[PDB]
Parts: structure tokens; C-alpha cells; sequence
């Protein structure tokens, strides 16, 4: 329950922060 | 609380991502 959304946030946050950083 | 957490944190991260995207793309305009 907790771990699921935990690593969910982790994965998506990382894989989108990388993209926005590269773009900007 | 499997499904609850997964497809509520999905749109949670939707909001988070748009938040950080705009907060990153504004000082761009500032220095531009």
C-alpha cells in the first residue's frame, strides 16, 4: 500500500524532473 | 488501499510535475 505509491512518486518524479531539466 | 494509492498518486504526481515545470520555466523568461 505505502510502498506502491512511494516508489510510484519516486519513479515518475525522477523521470520527469530529468526531462524538464534537460529541456530548460 | 492498493488502487486508491496508485491512481490517486498518479494525479498527485500530475499536479507535482506541472507545478515544477512552470516554476522552472518562469525564471527562464526572467533572464531572457
Amino acid at each position: 500500500a505505502e510502498e506502491e505509491f512511494n516508489i510510484e512518486k519516486g519513479r515518475l518524479v525522477q523521470t520527469q524532473r530529468l526531462k524538464i531539466m534537460e529541456y530548460y | 488501499r492498493k488502487n486508491r494509492r496508485l491512481k490517486q498518486a498518479k494525479e498527485e504526481a500530475q499536479a507535482e510535475i506541472e507545478q515544477y515545470r512552470l516554476q522552472r520555466e518562469k525564471e527562464f523568461k526572467a533572464k531572457e
